[PDB]
RNA sequence: ACGCGUUAAGCGCGCCGCCUGGGGAGUACGGCCGCAAGGCUGAAACUCAAAGGAAUUGACGGGGGCCCGCACAAGCGGUGGAGCAUGUGGUUUAAUUCGAAGCAACGCGAAGAACCUUACCAGGCCUUGACAUGCUAGGGAACCCGGGUGAAAGCCUGGGGUGCCCCGCGAGGGGAGCCCUAGCACAGGUGCUGCAUGGCCGUCGUCAGCUCGUGCCGUGAGGUGUUGGGUUAAGUCCCGCAACGAGCGCAACCCCCGCCGUUAGUUGCCAGCGGUUCGGCCGGGCACUCUAACGGGACUGCCCGCGAAAGCGGGAGGAAGGAGGGGACGACGUCUGGUCAGCAUGGCCCUUACGGCCUGGGCGACACACGUGCUACAAUGCCCACUACAAAGCGAUGCCACCCGGCAACGGGGAGCUAAUCGCAAAAAGGUGGGCCCAGUUCGGAUUGGGGUCUGCAACCCGACCCCAUGAAGCCGGAAUCGCUAGUAAUCGCGGAUCAGC
């Protein structure tokens, strides 16, 4: 049981925050609880679109909420029918004026939490646990990455004894601060318990 | 017990000293940093993700 | 290049010393970029790992060889003297005559006298 | 296969002896031989699914060689002794909730157990439930204010109450919110399984390793690379080499601390000069100090010696050399490690109870045993007074200056401060003076009687603080045993988190 989170290891450099709002020592508490039940609701009713980051900013009773997705089409609805429903759902808990940009992740095979989700999705549809990994990495290397690595936990294929499958390609230098390693994690609630999917994508540098 | 209780701790009680903290996520009594409403665990977690603004690995 | 001025400190030795070795071994080998059609070997016993590979790949083996060596695994043998700088010279050069002379326009008997003595 | 290889275990011919799974067993029987000891010949029943040979990768050795680490040595201070604090074992209990178990459990989860917390017990209670989404149905449908009863929860109650859909009616009935009771799907379970799991962690170990691609070698497992020589903190680099490269590691990229520069003036200053009720306080000035952003600076770059090279010893310059000092950072894997009681989660179990609510007690028990700690046992010390050493953090349900009352804790008042501006804040050790004079003491402050203060609904079981009295063991600790290589150990105070208080 070793090893730090690669994002948290990098926050000051080669990775910046999912929440860029100052607060004093008595708002922070609530501007967080909100901040969170936000993602709690967004992530839950927005899986289809496939959301990577759920970026957020503030400046006193207004909120940015720049959601990044692979399939913008799905958040909008043909015209603007869903994006309305969401701005409306938000302000019922967030007693403030909820702004809301939307972004396309131009290549979703280089968004680690998408790759995780992908593989996690396959696992729940009893797929070939070891080839999923194999393919996923390939796909990620195929879309031009510097390296990748995927890990699945245990009860692989409903087996009685927990195990751990991994695969990787190129470089994934977890100790280099100046690396830029999108990391991502997906669950996978199956008929025979949870599996855990981790995904690492090396791209960056100076 | 940890449902009937996440509920009870929110109710305003007879006597303010019966009152107490709770990790507003990970629903929990002990090591609960009042500047966040966050259990040391459900906290190291967010702190890592970038979901706690300006919070960073300290090293000195 | 523009990066004969830059590159981190410990990389104008790290990278530039890597080029030294690559320069040292891959001077003449830098030329052929498909397997050759033959190999000319000076002492096939000294150079046995090379011959091995040739034969393995069905590349013919020319060699200046001598009592040292097993002739049977040299295709085109020149029974001579793998040691004398004279012998290596006489043969190696005149063979490179033929090589240019199959293409026209031969040159001098070559810069091939180190400080010969 | 190891190996054999004109001294074959190669290629052939002749002739002899022998083998035919292991154990029973070289046993029994018979025969022959022998002085005897015994020898030669040599079974069966029963019974096993192997017994074997060579080689591979490891692991191990009371085998070898090379080398590391506060591993031992060299030191300085500890524990084990005493009192007390604390965690644990045991015992006890109605309950003393649960977990953690050598290192890597035991001041651990607990960064805050009087009620809360709380998961335990005893009693009084609620059951569609403290919480989520829906369904079937008469009753009322927003809501407000009491009373009885009880420890509280809850339960039995008497009133105030008519807003909105609908106009379908000019006489108001139709389960629109909403709220009730009666059923139903369900909630709820800190119930069990960490050997069904995720996640996160511990751990060997910040140890110098673990691998891959292709090539090469072997029938093969596998090997080579990664062995060898040098070198390093390092699989760090160097030289060699059937390997050539690469990846996860190492290092570096990041933060703090050392030196200087740039940018910046409600904190710095007679640095300069002026005024000063002589407090940087006043106009004034960023020079300096600092504050915090950005750069510079170190490269074995330079000189001597050794070396093939990496690199090694020494010298100069420089605030700083050869990794300058402290962090962050944990390879493939190992331990069926840890946690289902943070959370998440597969399965099994409880559903007028294994759910819930409450009051009270318990987690604080005490014949005992252990771990981690505090305070000591004194004169290099104890006590009292005076006396600027300065250095990270907290503070508007707050930090509280300053006055006054009280021996005091604290209580009255009351200014400043959203805080480099005001407060917590005294730093303590030190320094200067005075006392004690080697005593179970003016050392030590346990225990205990009494009087108080504060937080809190409430301090018996169970709080901290102050004051009077009372002054226990303790004279440096058995066998065992712990930490630390430098701003370290040793020692002295200071802050924070949790938090009403502790
Ligand atoms: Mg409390
Ligand atoms: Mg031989
Ligand atoms: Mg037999
Ligand atoms: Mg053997
Ligand atoms: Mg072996
Ligand atoms: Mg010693
Ligand atoms: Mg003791
Ligand atoms: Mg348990
Ligand atoms: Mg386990
Ligand atoms: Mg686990
Ligand atoms: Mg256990
Ligand atoms: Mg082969
Ligand atoms: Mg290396
Ligand atoms: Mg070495
Ligand atoms: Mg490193
Ligand atoms: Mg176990
Ligand atoms: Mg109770
Ligand atoms: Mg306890
Ligand atoms: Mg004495």
């Amino acid at each position: 049981g070793n090893k730090i989170h690669p994002i948290g290891f990098r926050l000051g450099i080669t990775r910046d925050w999912e929440s860029r709002w100052y607060a004093g020592k008595k708002q922070y508490r609530h501007l967080l609880l909100e901040d969170q039940r936000i993602r709690g609701l967004l992530e839950k009713e927005l899986y289809s679109a496939g959301l990577a980051r759920v970026d957020i900013e503030r400046a006193a009773d207004n909120v940015a909420v720049t959601v990044h997705v692979a399939k913008p089409g799905v958040v909008i609805g043909r015209g603007g029918e869903r994006i309305r429903v969401l701005r409306e759902e938000l302000a019922k808990l967030t007693g403030k004026n909820v702004a809301l940009n939307v972004q396309e992740v131009q290549n979703p095979n280089l968004s680690a939490p998408l790759v995780a989700q992908r593989v996690a999705e396959q696992i729940e549809r009893r797929f070939a646990v070891r080839r999923a990994i194999k393919q996923a990495v390939q796909r990620v290397m195929e879309s031009g990455a510097k390296g990748a690595k995927v890990i699945v936990s245990g009860r692989i294929g409903g087996a009685e004894q927990a195990r751990t499958e991994w695969a990787a390609q190129g470089r994934v230098p977890l100790h280099t601060l100046r690396a830029n390693i999108d990391y991502g994690f997906a669950l996978a609630r199956t008929t025979y318990g949870v599996l855990g999917v981790k995904a690492y994508i090396f791209l960056g540098e100076v | 017990a940890r449902k009937a209780l996440i509920e009870k701790a929110k109710r305003t009680p007879k006597f303010k000293v019966r009152a107490y903290t709770r990790c507003v996520r990970c629903g929990r009594a002990r090591s609960v940093y009042r500047f966040f409403g966050l259990c040391r665990i459900c906290l190291r977690e967010l702190a890592h993700k970038g979901q706690l603004p300006g919070v960073r690995k300290a090293s000195w | 290049s523009p990066e004969i001025e830059e590159r981190p400190k410990k990389e104008q030795v790290r990278l530039k010393h890597e080029l030294e070795r690559l320069q040292k071994y891959l001077s003449g080998f830098r030329l052929l970029k498909r397997l050759p059609d033959a190999i000319f070997v000076v002492d096939p016993t000294k150079e046995a790992i090379a011959v091995r590979e040739a034969r393995k790949l069905f590349i013919p083996v020319i060699a200046l060889a001598d009592t040292d060596s097993d002739p049977d695994l040299v295709d085109y043998i020149i029974p001579g003297n793998d040691d004398a700088i004279r012998s290596i010279q006489l043969i190696l050069s005149r063979a490179v005559d033929l090589i240019i002379q199959a293409r026209g326009g031969v040159v001098e008997p070559s810069p091939s006298y180190a400080l010969v003595q």
